[PDB]
């Protein structure tokens, strides 16, 4: 089964240097061209350059500097962005994808995220305000976190249907902040448990708020 | 350099209406026969897939509703009939001459006009012993996207102290989600009793408030 | 036991501005495939003295294909229309020149009906007979510009031959071979033949900046006209692939100090080597032509008709 996996997510302070490695599996990195793909928040896709694994040779876009360097090692599987002196312009999903003159495999993308510093997780309680009969809404409140990078799940991947997981909106504080909601019958409140897994990986925050309801 | 321009920035079609998305290239774009631009679909918080190879080559597994046609520097990019989970953005790419992609293309489908499903939710009693209280007002499944969302509190309008949130259309009923959340002070939140959202939308035959009185 | 290392650096001057060269032994004389255009000629040419010669036109009355090829006592050169790669004819009209001194040709037009090449990629190149069993035969090879990983047919490289010094090439000459990369674009295949052993020398691509690697594959027997090719690895680190040819019975290869080739360097069989460092000028271009199995030249031009020949003589016991 063909594949490519990237690093996890990262915090990188700005001015410091970052490299993310792309690792396949079902092929040989050797028998292909290993490119990478940079993607802003809400623009377009932007191609940065390729790494030949058979050879070394490299070429990365004139018009975007020679401040990403591409590796590779045969051995491990693996090809490398080295992305140094970062600044906010490099905050971007970087994709790794594989080319056999057309781009047939991705990586997931790396959250590349430069954080000058560094999640308050709070609950959104099912109330009889919130409740039309047999339905319901709950959730959890990401509150004042600094790294855009983060994961709220349900029930460790359990519940799915239902779930909104908002975008995140950027405060007057400078700190994102986004909520989580889910419907429910009104059935299977005191029955049904339902926790939120918000996991921060820049700034290495694992939380898991449950949420219970309330008397309206 | 190749150049790739998509026309039309953002499409909206209905379901079982066709999709016809263009990329102009401002060279050939043709080698030996072969005419090097694809196609790729790119939902949110995914990274692209390929959808089409060499200009009309289906890739397996996509499904036989995505075609393309294209000669030297024009390529189109057929989605007939559409279905709800259509909803992405769609990227051309040449691998002629370096590689290059297009600014992309937004599917949006359109729908019946259906309502949303209005609740509120109480600053948490966590939240409120750290000095600030966010009350969340939820839009439940609604299309169209435009909405209008007031906050009163004991019936004076509130403005320049709430963010909105809106998910992504959802690909199996293409309908739209809001978040609005009310940052007030803890000293703010406590002066005040009745906490109510007035949600004017399209689907609604007059504006709808959901409140709430202070203490619960 | 015993190594012998000679090398000489000589100049010819040539009057005549050539897009394409294309050297041969001929006789034990230096001679050249010069392709002018500025008004187009394919001049014969020949090394006398200092200066390059120029004996015949072959265009006297007709860009095409040049496959030229040695044989002891002859030299038969086919000159070969080829049209748009994607509107070809179905059957292939080229020239065929004969001759037993460099310098009177006889030109005869032939047709190569229902060709086995009309999807392949042709270069122009010179070569020698290749023996098989009692016959002896003249290929011409292609290869497909593009390799794709869904690829219905594996074998990118494919021979006509012929076994009556040009007329007919009837003879169909199977090579098995599939490039490593999954999708790759190919360039120049010529063939590489010596002590009837078959080899290709070619390009490889991606599209990207303008990148072209060289790459040498070594065939086998496999069946009197089946070969199985197979990669030969001469990876270098900052060196760049260049130019393969055999002296000694090993190999002879070329390499420049990096993509703009501002010198060169010679390693006989992988041991010894032997460093070309070109007024101020580069080595791009570097061809290897072979003598015998101890002389070879290296041959690169400089400025317009200026070309530096570099005698080499190789021995090893």
């Amino acid at each position: 089964e063909v594949q490519l996996q990237q690093s996890g997510a990262e915090l990188v302070k700005p001015g410091a240097s970052v490299k993310l490695s792309c690792t396949a599996s079902g092929f040989n990195i050797k028998d292909t061209y290993i490119h990478w793909v940079k993607q802003r928040p809400e623009q377009g896709l932007e191609w940065i350059g390729r790494i030949d694994p058979a050879n070394g040779n490299t070429y990365s876009d004139p018009k975007f500097q020679d401040k990403a360097t591409i590796k590779a090692d045969t051995s491990s599987n693996t090809a490398y962005l080295q992305l140094s002196s970062l600044t906010s312009e490099d905050t971007a999903v970087y994709y790794c994808a594989r080319d056999v003159l057309y781009f047939d495999v991705w990586g997931a993308g790396t959250t590349v995220t430069v954080s000058s510093a560094s999640p308050s997780v709070f609950p959104l309680a099912p109330s009889s305000k919130s409740t039309s009969g047999g339905t319901a809404a709950l959730g959890c409140l990401v509150k004042d976190y600094f790294p855009e990078p983060v994961t709220v799940s349900w029930n460790s991947g359990a519940l799915t249907s239902g779930v909104h997981t908002f975008p995140a909106v950027l405060q007057s504080s400078g700190l994102y902040s986004l909520s989580s909601v889910v419907t429910v019958p009104s059935s299977s409140l005191g029955t049904q448990t339902y926790i939120c897994n918000v996991n921060h990986k820049p700034s290495n925050t694992k939380v898991d708020k449950k949420v219970e309801p309330k008397s309206c | 350099d190749i150049v790739l321009t998509q026309s039309p920035a953002s499409l909206a079609v209905s379901l079982g209406q066709r999709a016809t998305i263009s990329c102009r290239a401002s060279e050939s774009v043709d080698s030996y026969g072969n005419s090097f631009m694809h196609w790729y679909q790119q939902k949110p918080g995914q990274p692209p897939k390929l959808l089409i190879s060499r200009a009309s080559n289906l890739e397996s597994g996509i499904p036989a509703r995505f075609s393309g046609s294209g000669s030297r520097t024009d390529f189109t990019l057929t989605i007939n009939p559409v279905e709800a989970d259509d909803v992405a953005t769609y990227y051309c790419q040449q691998s002629n001459e370096d590689r290059t992609f297009g600014g992309g293309t937004k599917l949006e489908i359109e729908r019946t006009v259906a309502a949303p499903s209005v609740f509120i939710f109480p600053p948490s009693d966590e939240q409120l012993k750290s000095g600030t209280a966010s009350v969340v007002c939820l839009l439940n499944n609604f299309y169209p996207r435009e909405a209008k969302v007031q906050w009163k509190v004991d019936n004076a309008l509130q403005s320049g102290n709430s963010q909105e949130s809106v998910t992504e259309q959802d690909s199996k009923d293409s309908t739209y989600s809001l978040s609005s959340t009310l940052t007030l002070s803890k000293a703010d939140y406590e002066k005040h009793k009745v906490y109510a959202c007035e949600v004017t939308h399209q689907g609604l035959s007059s504006p709808v408030t959901k409140s709430f009185n202070r203490g619960e | 036991r015993h190594v012998f290392i000679r090398t000489e650096l000589s100049f010819i001057k040539n009057n005549v501005p050539c897009i394409r060269d294309m050297f041969f032994i001929y006789k034990r004389e230096l001679y050249n495939i010069c392709l002018d255009d500025l008004e187009t000629h394919i001049y014969v040419q020949k090394k006398v003295k200092d200066s390059w010669i120029t004996l015949n036109d072959l265009f006297k009355e007709t860009r095409p294909h040049i496959f030229a090829y040695v044989d002891v006592e002859e030299i038969i050169i086919l000159l070969c229309e080829d049209e748009e790669f994607s509107n070809r004819k179905k059957d292939m009209t080229c020239h065929r020149f004969y001759s037993n001194d460099g310098k009177e040709y006889n030109n005869a037009e032939i047709t190569i009906s229902d060709y086995i090449l009309k999807d392949k990629l042709l270069s122009s190149y010179v070569s020698l007979p290749l023996k098989i069993e009692n016959r002896e035969y003249f290929l011409i090879c292609g290869v497909s510009p593009y390799k794709f990983k869904d690829d219905n047919k594996k074998d990118d490289i494919l021979c006509m031959a012929s076994h009556d010094k040009g007329e007919t090439w009837g003879t169909k000459i199977v090579i098995k071979y599939d490039n490593y990369k999954l999708g790759v674009q190919y360039f120049f295949l010529r063939p590489y033949i010596s002590k009837n052993d078959l080899s290709f020398h070619f390009y490889v691509g991606d599209n990207i900046n303008n990148v072209k690697n060289v790459n040498f594959i070594e065939c086998t027997h496999e069946k009197d006209l089946e070969f199985v090719c197979s990669n030969r690895d001469f990876l270098k680190d900052n060196k760049v692939l260049q130019d393969v040819s055999t002296l000694n019975d090993e190999y002879i290869v070329s390499y420049g100090n990096d993509n703009n080739f501002a010198e060169c360097y010679i390693f006989f069989n992988n041991e010894n080597s032997i460093l070309i460092k070109p007024t101020a000028a580069g080595c791009y271009g570097g061809t290897f032509v072979k003598i015998d199995e101890n002389r070879a030249l290296f041959i690169y031009s400089s400025s317009q008709g200026i070309y530096n020949i570099h005698t080499i003589y190789y021995a090893n016991y």
